[PDB]
């Protein structure tokens, strides 16, 4: 009359790493670090916008193919990689530093400057570099201000805007850069030209310089562009000679969003809180080893394949 | 390590599908092989513990310092990949760390789940019984069907055999 | 986990406070006290573990201004880094109380075994074990004999074959 | 006749996490992660300086608010909230890069650039907006130069300062921006102004932005501030021709201190090492919970509110 | 812990200098010493594997110029970050080996501890436990006796019914 | 009759930490911060450049230091303490952003600019500040234009790089800041100056500013230095009338290289895949304690001088 105490094994078992053996073999383990992901921008329950190839600095200035993003609600901004900014070629001040606070955005508000300008100046510049509904056109939300008179000094001019909101407001405005001489004096006339702008918390002067250059978009010519805060209850103004790339309306940031650059279309009926360059990480996981570059809330990156954890004693086969 | 798993118990039985801890019995009538509920739920349970650790983790949200799809300065670039990379060697560490730890104290832990349920059986037999080294209790009474039961219940009282088995152990 | 706290020792008892360990008696005038050297092992592993978490530190400056506004991009940076090393120590924090803890635990089951078991191997084959904690002795033990159990100078073999026969009879 | 083992246990235990188990009773516990501060700064055997409603910057530049913090020595430097570092509108160029290294100091020595300035040029002019006890007056470590003979050129003029120390010292300047051309060439003349400042290490050049007509508007009178480091046995020399703000002390960063930007109320009675915007942080614990922004020596901050250490066994009761 | 080494053990043998783990023994012809090269070998395949485990091995580029200014503010965040990545390191590498160093102690003590206990097992009813790690034999156990023993096919079968008979008078 | 069983134990043992106890005793441990480094930087296995007295930025503007290192290949690359980048004196716009470019890189090639100027240009101006064969000189990959005519007007010019390989090249070139109106006035003439340089993917433009400044180098004068990268099939113009200092060649960095800055003597009979400003660490160990600034595949940094990991058990000697 005997009694026996034993356990239970599996026919075949897992492997997993101790602290004393690299190769411990187990009736059973699970995974730890995720290895799968989404091949979708997963946007159930965000109000989302996806900008296609609008930039987000063109939301700003109101480039034709941010059209369709000049104003708007949301708490995720879906960015491109084919996005573009500028119709009329340039380049922006601290550029990366303006489109990380757009993406930050939970909308943008627009707001007339009510900027008016006299009998001397053809405030309407267009370009074939600007195409909008198969005509010439430019920046939405700017104004491209000309002599009126072709070959005239553009008039000594100034424009002041208030902002009379309780928020921070955001103004863009360009300093146009001409390609010949004979370009600047037809536009602006032969006189020198100097462009200054000011607030409470912004003093600066800027003068158009003529230069050759390669042609972009057809055009040698190039815009600067230049931004600034325009704080509740301060005016900033605009003195001015002709070069000014001037602002017909301002922004406006509303609250706050996530910022998503992505390859990965969208999938509206399915939720995730974790995005990369290739998607959505949906998982449980304390760790994942798709992408060291992630937005929202995920699982930490590692350089590891696998980590097996072990959910069974030892596997000790008969 | 507690000496039983992979230990004196010389390998594990693949045909206990019912649990992770049991008991092989052979009397006059036949043998038999019963799972002991208690101790595997005890081992079951400290596991599925380390499993809701494991996926108790609950996340800050964190937003992009990297552009995906144009160029950044390229001081503040070698800033942001000493910072990631040193980040990452940390996690990677911390993961390895955790899953080895984790995984030799389960391996333990279960180990010593069996020894507790060896030592509860001894200590029921109590003079009734001798063990063999190898698991096994040698019970020195008739031992029927319904008797190794009540060493499976907990029910077996070692008085009411105590005189037999003490005669039978002494010649 | 060793055999004992929480285990095939039913319950803790509330009116030893005395020590966290000690034996409790049964004889002629007979009925507790609490065992010194297994209660200052464990005592003194705890106040190991409380040496090493107060022990400290690196100085560190501002690098975000409380009253005025950052750049936004190095803003950004600073976010990111600040929200990265907080995730690990929080990690790191919630580590090592469950683990310092699993460990204290069985640190704490594991002598009250040890005492256990040194008492079993003293009474050598003048005690049988009752599966409670308990020794059943088979001879007379007064209270100069349990406080020679307890004091560890207890002698088997002066009480062994009045033991034995009684074992056996 | 017997002997029993056994283990103590408590009426009310504690309740911790393991490994295996949320929810684990303890018979003791403490805690490790600590949620209270002192609501004080506590500076006992600090040698300290409380800036009131002087802002670091205007220390270097001396503003009104900041006359008795013109110079000193400590170990420790508090910052307030609202604190005042300019009276005339403008601001400071890299500020942030200035405050920083002002509240990383031990203290300020001034040092007199010894700059003396021709018959042609008025230095002691004031301003309404700098007001000093009840009078007009200017920024004590600076001078506005303006032409003595209103209307007329200010005349091309070098000033040089030699640093002769064995440390770096500190040089800050302002460029004025006249309102408009009416008030530039009253100050300074009709001529192009241009300010140049040349070390063996530094050069920059500065043209003040001249403003637009109605005062209230963003382009009016306005000093902005530079500054830069002069290094032992340099020189550094300003070549100007109107609207520079010339040092008349420079400034010596001296040793190495604590800097804390609160608003809490200083104690003398109590010892601390770590601060934070709310006054201090007294622990032995290795966690706290009450603030990710800290400076000093300081336990980690952590996204939890309680963390606790069992000290004792399972608590078993009957 | 286990109880054995620093235990109930009550020190180690110095003139054990090919073992980690062995046998004393005492009989007619005299006495004798061997080490157990299976628990040694256990005992020392654990370190190992610690050992590869600390030393298995990311490329680091500088991001701050030993021989030129770097600008401030860029500064102090680098100054920042270094000393967080320093004291999550400090932290890690201190945690480790006192995390290592219990575990490497106690899983030594269970090796002493098990081989204790396959050879109590193995005696059955022919001997005694001394309480200080010692087996009283209660049969004449000769060289080739010892041997199987320590060799593991030791028969208490053979000597049981003496055994016995010792053992109670 | 009875048999024993034991553990070995030694007379001298050693202390380690615990979890509980920081003074335990156990018959053997072992470090694992290491606290010994070379002093020497190791560089078996690796083509390296030792630049010397040559500064990074010195090498893509040509300064009489770098002669030796206007082109190369290596995978590693040492700067040293007091490195010359400049002999006209002045200064880079984002120089540790451009000397960290470099210092990344696997190799410089140098390409000619082509570019060239009409007769009233002089494109050899030197200076007693930049030394070949103790006689005046300059920056061997730009070049100092002036008025061949003193006092008289640089012509309005315009020159093109036009970059027709398959990788992006670094150009580089000087804005001359003159110490006085009369050396402005000599070089370039009365005119009011203008430089503007343009891409499809940068455009900026720069006026040089007359001011009286310290001797470096013995003049008052200095030469601000830009850079930018030019993108494969894109041209990039300057237009010009005075103060430009033309680049003659253009930069490509190539591949990837390891950057050490040090002043450790260099060893090539030993190797290493870690190195800090005073030599290399060879170890296996995962952590040290040499120095905080390390490059290259490292041990992590650790404030401690020990920690000793345990190999063995508790040490009991006999009492
Ligand atoms: C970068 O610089 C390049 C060189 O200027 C630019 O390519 C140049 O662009 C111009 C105008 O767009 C082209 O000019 C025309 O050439 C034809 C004759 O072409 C044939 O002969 C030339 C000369 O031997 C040969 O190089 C060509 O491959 C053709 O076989 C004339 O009939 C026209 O009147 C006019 O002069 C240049 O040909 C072209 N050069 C090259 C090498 O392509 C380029 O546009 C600049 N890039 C940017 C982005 O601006
Ligand atoms: C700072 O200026 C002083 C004079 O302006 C320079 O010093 C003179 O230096 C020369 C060269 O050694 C000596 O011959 C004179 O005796 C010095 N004069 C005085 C009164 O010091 C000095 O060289 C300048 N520093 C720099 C870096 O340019
Ligand atoms: C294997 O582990 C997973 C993870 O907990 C679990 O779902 C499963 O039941 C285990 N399977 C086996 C073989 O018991
Ligand atoms: C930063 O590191 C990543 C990883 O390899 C790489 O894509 C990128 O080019 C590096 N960026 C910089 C600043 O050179
Ligand atoms: C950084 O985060 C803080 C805290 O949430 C916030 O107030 C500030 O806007 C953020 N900075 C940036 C660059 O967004
Ligand atoms: C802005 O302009 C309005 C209207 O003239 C005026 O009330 C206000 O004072 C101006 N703001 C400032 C700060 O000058
Ligand atoms: C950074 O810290 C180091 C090392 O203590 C120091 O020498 C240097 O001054 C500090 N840099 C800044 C920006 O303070």
């Amino acid at each position: 009359d005997k009694i026996c105490l034993g356990h239970h094994a599996v026919a075949n078992g897992t492997i997993v790493k101790t602290l004393t053996n690299e190769q411990e073999e187990v009736t059973n383990a699970t995974e730890t670090v995720e290895s799968t992901g989404i091949n979708r921008l997963c946007m159930k329950g965000r109000k989302h916008k996806d900008l296609g190839n609008c930039h987000p600095i063109g939301m700003l200035i109101g480039t034709p193919a941010c059209d369709l993003h000049l104003t708007g609600m949301w708490d995720t901004l879906i960015e491109r990689e084919n996005a573009i900014a500028y119709c009329y070629p340039g380049a922006t001040v601290n550029v990366e530093a303006l489109r990380q606070k757009i993406m930050e955005s939970g909308g943008i508000n627009k707001i007339s400057t009510g900027f008016t300008y006299g009998s001397s100046i053809n405030s309407a510049g267009t370009t074939r570099a600007c195409m909008r509904n198969g005509g010439n056109s430019f920046y939405a939300e700017l104004k491209w201000l000309v002599s009126k008179s072709k070959g005239q000094n553009f008039p000594q001019t100034t424009n002041t805007y208030r902002n009379t909101d309780t928020a921070e407001h955001l103004i863009m405005w360009g300093i146009h850069h001409p390609s010949s001489t004979q370009e600047k004096n037809t536009l602006y006339g032969t006189q020198s030209l100097s462009i200054s702008v000011g607030s409470s918390t912004y003093r600066n002067n800027f003068v158009p310089v003529v230069g050759a250059r390669p042609q972009v978009n057809g055009l040698s010519s190039r815009i600067d562009f230049h931004w600034t805060l325009v704080q509740p209850g301060d005016n900033i103004t605009f003195s001015h000679n002709g070069g000014l790339i001037a602002p017909s309306r301002v922004s406006k940031l509303i609250g706050r969003g996530l910022g998503i650059q992505s390859d990965a279309p969208i999938d509206n009926n399915c939720e995730s809180k974790c995005f990369w360059r290739g998607g959505s990480i949906n998982t449980r996981l304390p760790f994942q080893n798709l992408s060291p570059r992630t937005v929202g809330q995920c699982p930490k990156y590692v350089n590891r394949r696998s980590l097996m954890l072990a959910t069974g004693m030892r596997n000790v086969p008969e | 390590l507690f000496g039983a798993i992979a230990g004196f118990l010389e390998n594990g039985w693949e045909g206990m599908v019912d649990g992770w801890y049991g008991f092989r019995h052979q009397n006059a009538q036949g043998t038999g092989q019963a799972a002991d509920y208690k101790s595997t739920q005890a081992a079951i349970d400290q596991i599925t513990g380390k499993l809701n650790r494991l996926v108790e983790k609950t996340n800050t949200e964190f937003e992009s310092i990297e552009s995906e799809f144009s160029e950044i300065e390229h001081q503040i670039g070698n800033v942001i990949n000493w910072t990631k990379d040193s980040i990452t060697d940390i996690w990677t560490y911390q993961a390895e760390l955790l899953v080895a730890m984790e995984n030799q104290h389960t391996i333990d832990m279960a180990d010593s789940e069996m020894l507790n349920l060896y030592e509860r059986v001894r200590k029921q037999l109590r003079q009734n019984a001798e063990e063999d080294g190898k698991g096994c209790f040698e019970i020195y009474h008739a031992c029927d069907d319904s008797c190794m039961e009540s060493i499976r219940n907990n029910t077996y009282d070692h008085s009411q055999y105590r005189e037999e088995a003490l005669l039978n152990r002494l010649n």
